[PDB]
């Protein structure tokens, strides 16, 4: 919703057991809403004391490992589980299938505020790094890099460049820092135009079918494969309204009785993983919240991408 | 139209259920037939159904897939269609909607008593309107018909207070100006059932299996097929999927999650090309991603020009991906040893070694640290361009026409970008 | 009236990393940064029927027919190399601050009462006994589990990482410190002071825990076995599967946490076992029996509602158990 | 059980049954006449359709190789 | 009424390792730590028809048609080099102790009764006969299964590894010590006392056992062999696959365990065969017939349910068999 005055690079963060089930329809890399919520929790915890705002997160995902296995005779996969403790009668409890993933991601954070002029860049960078080293990113603990060879501090780069060439060199150096990974971006325009292409191909086609067609490998008879522009993952694109926004004390057993609750349904969109050298600026990769609370639509996206 | 045919159909349904439970019980004595026909043969069974419709609930989004010791409010609501483009949901389910049933595993019979097609339509939409054939086909008295209609139509409306349990998920969302909403999500079991049905047609359908056999026979077919690789199975009910919901009893567990995976989700290893002559043609080129990219360039090089420039745009994007992977290869070459390029060897591609190992400038103070700074090696991509010249088709029709000119233009532009990327490696 | 909060959830304080397992030689433990990792391999077993028979297949003909059909499985096995008698197990522990602060709470009054109860607990005795027992369970390598059973010598090195360097190095003989006695030692008290300051603090305390076990040359190490459900599939699967991160055998973080939480020596049953893991309703998976039942007034939930709501503060041991549950975490709250 | 005859193909099981995993198994053998092409261990709970679909990929591969091996010559 | 527990899981005492086989020469076996490992190479076999016919192909035309077109296979084969006659097999055994205590037990009172039963056994007759027979099965190289059947001379060296150093060395001629007679020898009694001290919990016993067998120059050795589910054609008709850990042939640990457990000379059938491996229902896969069937009251489960549940103590050799089963370990217990 705003252009960041600076970009803070949180380095390689090893998230231990992240929620591999991103959505009721998708598994794998966690939701971008988890990353945006983590950055908002960082702004809630240490952002206010530094007189800065932390909005917008760019994910690089340097490493992914899924705690999964492939059973013999099946081409699908299953989630490795954890043994929950027994009940009070000594019996095994009912198992809820929860999957885990070891992530290694680096985050670009959009920083704007007067506190950037009040503190050194390395000071606020080290403060938000030591705050983020005791938090969670998708349900997993963050490994804060103890007793390895060379630890990685941040590099907060001011986006108000004095010259266009110096700004370009800063963005290319920051892209070179986060090199072995893929920027995950939102593709609402690509999914909508592919929906229009399928509607010209066949009418009454929903956005779900256009999302599904952009993920399966289509085999065409003369036997070739229908190509895709990018990786084109199905991402959770936010939450849509399923109920009116009830009063803060209205909903029974809410998390807090001061925040209003509204039952939601998952919104599914198309995301794309790209090499981060294929972007004009690294501020395009930032994932922003977008509530629009009168109509539900509690989305996260990448505005100012293309 | 007539109430008499609806009465005949519901009497036939309860008689079929009576003879089914008589065949299941197989009773020949102990007066079990009289007790079976004393409660499931007359209108009082409908009154007994009045004791069963209040327990069941027809829902589209439920909480019971989240931890089964949680008791929340499962609600049947169709979400509004979003005005923003390019995103899907359960709002896309229009007439292709299957409503899940939650409650006891014994009252569910009355669900088909609300899902028959007597006059040609579903009886819940028949009971949502005050029709002339309605309220007479099931009850002789008016007030009994009204209370039976209210109890039978209450299976759609949510019961109890609006509530989400502690074991359910609740996630704060930042408002634009100074606020939060708590936003408890529910499992879209109707949407999950629709996606699972579509995947069933895609993977085990008759037309899909016929297209798979046509692919196996390498013959033509009027339609294609799909594969859906890397699917994940998430069983909700451990040993009792019927306890979750009725739709989860239709598909026993098996959430069938789509692979939203990053491209580095299957990182094999990092290897150092010691005793080899060129990195692009021996080690980097054997990775499967650039393999599929090179086969894609081979397929797109020998093709018609009718969509040419648009295809060329795709081709430009395609060729960009390959040099991206080259940088990605160099990226995982940042994960190797600092001084692997200084090891002994007769041939180890020393022309590319200034870019293969950037960390040897830390190893050698002046033996090779100043060499990469003074040389500024950006011609290596030209060598890679030579390998990329092995990615083009050997067709004289492309060379005669301007297709080779456009290929050389986009190749020169993308290796200009690659050489400019390799130039400022010293910063 | 001080009703209990309907949602009440606590973060996992003392959250460990996955215990990376590597191999080497004893007296080379100082240069253990380049030790090769233990790799999980596959092997085949042909056993014979040795389970109990239910008096319908005990006839000699059917039993001989069952033996005549060969019983085969594939098992994931982790072994030491045949020139490395020492198993090194390394993980990172983050002692998080705000141990008594819940993640979620409905009632503001219940949150204030719980914070006041925890604050009185820190003002009275602190986390000093609990961090002593946590430092004990770090000091003996209980997180090695079956790797600790037949080892010649186990030694635990624990390094406090303040910013990027080892602020304080502790070295413990893990076999000398028992699995059931919680005694007093100066280095153990210093580690207890550090862990209690991390629990009482606002940030986090970072520790690197490495355990070297002299199991034997080429012996079988025991990483955590992965819980994979067969789900009634037709094709036979591998019976035993192990856990690894990247060609490197590992133990799950919850197993290391369960070994770290094995401090509960105050359950009403007899302590023939010794300490058990801090669980609500005192569940022990190795026994199939749950101590600290709610029919007695010593389960975690009734102790919390007595300590917080009705102001019936229990004994100091049960207060230690309650705060150990709060450090452990969990999802609580009636409907 | 019994052999599955798919044209010239015969899927015949070994008379001995093994117990791979915990479930019983049989070693099913696919022959094209006297030559075997795929010996695979399959459960006894498998139906004949599943045993057919296990070897269907090798059957289709041999069919493709026979089409591309004895294809007639082409005059242009 | 003292019902037996649903779970009575026992750990494995006498833990073996994967016995790696290297190659070398006789009279150079003293310096054998540098010996190159036996490689599992590949070769091709042409299999003629040599099995029983099913009274349908017994016609000469179809038999000659099958013989005219035979079937080829690729086998993993492990051989000595042409200049190496001696096979060396190396593994480490770990005698743990605490054999009476089970790892998991649903019933505490049944666990106490079993502990009292094993304690009264040890007070009456400790691990003296059992450790003597285990030292016998180590002394003769029964873990050389088909590497012993035609060996010219077998020599077994057992070194007690204490603090990484050899505490005591034993050197046995494995051909003089038979595979069926359990006689007495002073060095064998010392090894029996060491395994007794290991099994009683009075000490930590790790042994390095190296067996040198004279098979011949280039002769085929017999390591452990893996199960092959699919032969196919992408894998070039792989009919036999032998076990190897890292370019080095090896025997499975459980094969060494089964060879070490061959102490049971007290089954109700005649001992003309000799000892059999200790197992519930005394099963031999090569014989295909269970000695100690559940019908004749001499198997492990009925003897354990008489000795512990109903205090019906069996004979001294039969309670030796029961305690040997407890040393072997298992998933004893009903469902």
């Amino acid at each position: 919703v705003t252009d960041p005055e600076a970009l803070l690079l949180l380095p390689r963060l090893s998230i231990q057991n992240a929620n591999a089930i991103s959505s009721p329809l998708t598994w794998g890399f966690p939701s971008p809403g988890a990353f945006t919520g983590f950055v908002h929790a960082l702004q809630r915890r240490v952002g206010i004391s530094l007189d800065i705002e932390l909005d917008g997160v760019g994910i690089v995902c340097h490493r992914f490992e899924a705690q999964i296995s492939q059973p013999a005779g099946k081409r699908t996969k299953v989630f490795n589980l954890t043994r929950n403790p027994l009940n009070r009668d000594g019996s095994t409890a009912a198992i809820v299938e929860e999957g885990r993933a070891h992530l290694e991601v680096s985050l670009l954070l959009g920083v704007h505020g007067d506190g950037l002029d009040d503190h050194p860049a390395q000071e606020i960078a080290r403060q938000v790094q030591e705050q983020a080293g005791a938090m969670r990113l998708a349900g997993g603990s963050i490994l804060p890099w103890c007793n390895e060879r060379f630890p990685a501090p941040n590099a907060e780069l001011l986006m108000l460049g004095g010259s266009d060439e110096q700004r370009r060199k800063n963005q290319r150096r920051l892209t070179r820092r986060l090199l072995p990974g893929f920027a995950l971006v939102s593709r609402e325009a690509l999914l909508q135009q592919h929906l229009e292409t399928l509607r010209t191909t066949l009418p009454e086609a929903t956005t779900l079918d256009a999302l599904l067609d952009l993920c399966r490998i289509n085999f065409e008879p003369p036997w070739q494969v229908r190509d895709k522009p990018g990786w084109l993952v199905p991402i959770p694109a936010g939450y849509n309204a399923l109920s009116p926004l009830y009063l803060p004390g209205e909903v029974r057993n809410a998390r807090d009785r001061e925040t209003p609750l509204r039952f939601v349904e998952n919104l599914f969109g198309l995301g794309e993983w790209l090499s981060p050298h294929r972007v004009a600026a690294l501020s395009d990769l930032l994932w922003y919240h977008h509530a629009e609370p009168d109509k539900g639509l509690y989305r996260w996206s990448t505005p100012r991408f293309v | 139209p007539t109430w008499q045919e609806l009465r005949q159909f519901i009497e036939s349904f309860i008689q079929e259920r009576l003879q089914g439970k008589l065949d299941k019980l197989q009773p020949d004595e102990d007066d079990k037939r009289q007790t079976l026909l004393a409660t499931h043969r007359r209108e009082a069974w409908l009154a007994d159904a009045a004791r069963r419709v209040g327990q069941l609930q027809l829902v589209t989004h439920t909480l019971k897939p989240i931890h089964p010791d949680a008791r929340g409010s499962n609600l049947h609501s169709l979400p509004q269609a979003p005005g923003q483009p390019g995103l899907a949901g359960s709002h896309e389910l229009g007439d292709r909607l299957v409503s899940d049933v939650v409650g006891n595993a014994a009252a569910l019979d009355v669900f088909k008593f609300l899902s028959l097609q007597y006059q040609g339509k579903n009886l819940l939409n028949w009971l949502t309107e005050d029709s002339a054939e309605a309220l007479q086909a099931l009850s002789d008295n008016a007030e009994q018909a009204r209370e039976w209609r209210q109890a039978f139509i209450g299976i759609t409306t949510v019961k109890g207070a609006p509530a989400s349990h502690s074991l359910a998920k609740q996630l704060y969302f930042p408002l634009p100006g100074s606020g939060y909403h708590l936003l408890a999500p529910l499992f879209p079991t109707s949407l999950v059932h629709h996606v699972h049905a579509l995947l069933r047609e895609a993977r085990f359908g008759d037309a899909a299996k016929a297209a798979r056999e046509a692919r196996s026979r390498q013959e033509s077919w009027p339609h294609g097929f799909s594969e859906y690789p890397n699917l994940a199975i998430q069983k909700f009910g451990g040993t009792k999927p019927q306890n979750i919901s009725q739709l989860n009893n239709e598909r026993r567990g098996e959430n069938w999650l789509l692979p939203s995976l990053p491209p580095n989700w299957q990182r094999q290893n990092v290897n150092a090309p010691m005793r080899h002559s060129s990195v692009f043609e021996h080690d980097f080129g054997r990775t499967p991603e650039v393999s599929r990219l090179t086969r894609t360039l081979q397929r797109f090089l020998a093709k018609t020009v009718h969509n040419n420039l648009a295809i060329r745009q795709r081709r430009a994007q395609l060729v960009a991906q390959i040099c991206d992977e080259a940088l990605q290869y160099a990226a995982r070459l940042r994960e190797l040893e600092p001084g692997w390029s200084a090891t002994p060897g007769c041939q180890l591609h020393d022309a590319e070694q200034l870019w293969l190992d950037p960390l040897r400038a830390q190893t050698d103070e002046t033996f090779l640290q100043r060499r990469l700074r003074g040389d500024w090696p950006a011609e290596v991509g030209n060598r890679f361009a030579n390998w990329l010249n092995r990615a083009v088709s050997s067709d004289s029709q492309i060379l005669g026409s301007p297709e080779a000119a456009q290929w050389s233009q986009e190749l020169s532009k993308e290796l200009t970008m690659f050489k400019e990327i390799l130039e400022d490696e010293r910063d | 009236i001080l009703s209990t909060a309907s949602v009440l959830a606590f973060e996992r304080k003392l959250d460990p990393s996955d215990a990376l397992m590597s191999a080497g030689a004893w007296a080379q433990r100082d240069a253990s940064q380049e030790w090769p990792a233990v790799t999980v391999r596959e092997k085949s077993v042909r056993g014979t029927i040795s389970n109990r028979l239910k008096t319908k297949d005990r006839d000699p003909a059917k039993l001989d027919a069952s033996i005549q059909s060969p019983n085969l499985q594939t098992v994931d096995v982790a072994n030491l190399p045949s020139d490395a008698d020492t198993l090194k197990v390394r993980f990172t522990l983050r002692v998080l601050g705000g141990a008594g602060t819940p993640s979620a709470c409905n009632d503001a009054a219940y949150r204030d009462k719980l914070l006041q109860t925890v604050a009185t607990y820190v003002n009275d005795q602190g986390f000093a006994e609990l961090a002593r027992r946590y430092a004990h369970n770090l000091a003996n390598a209980r997180f090695l589990w079956r790797n600790r059973v037949g080892a010649e010598a186990v030694e635990v090195r624990i390094n406090h990482i303040r910013q990027g360097e080892v602020a304080r190095a502790w070295r413990f003989d893990a076999l000398a410190i028992g699995l059931r006695d919680f005694k007093a030692d100066a280095e153990l008290d210093a580690l207890a002071e550090l862990i209690a300051s991390g629990l009482s603090g606002s940030g986090h305390v970072l520790l690197e825990v490495v355990a070297f076990a002299r199991i034997g040359d080429g012996q079988e190490v025991f990483p955590s076995q992965e819980l994979i459900l067969d789900k009634g599939d037709k094709k036979g699967q591998k019976s035993k599967t192990l856990y690894s991160v990247r060609d490197a055998a590992a133990i799950h973080s919850q197993k290391i946490g369960n070994a770290l939480r094995t401090i509960d020596t105050w359950y009403p049953d007899e302590d023939g076992l010794g300490p058990i893991a801090v669980e609500p309703y005192g569940s022990v998976t190795s026994q199939g029996k749950a101590y600290r039942q709610p029919k007695q007034k010593l389960d975690f939930y009734t102790l919390l509602d007595n300590w917080v709501l009705r102001d019936e503060a229990p004994a100091v041991e049960q207060q230690h158990y309650v705060i150990a549950n709060l450090i452990r975490g969990g999802v609580f709250g009636e409907a | 059980m019994n052999a599955i005859h798919i044209g010239p193909f015969s899927i015949t099981p070994a008379a001995r049954g093994l117990h791979y995993g915990g479930l019983p198994h049989h070693q099913w053998t696919l022959y094209y006449g006297p030559r075997e092409m795929a010996i695979k261990t399959l459960p006894d709970s498998y139906t004949s359709s599943e045993v057919r679909d296990e070897f269907s990929d090798i059957i289709a591969e041999f069919v493709i190789d026979a089409r591309h091996r004895y294809a007639p010559d082409v005059l242009e």
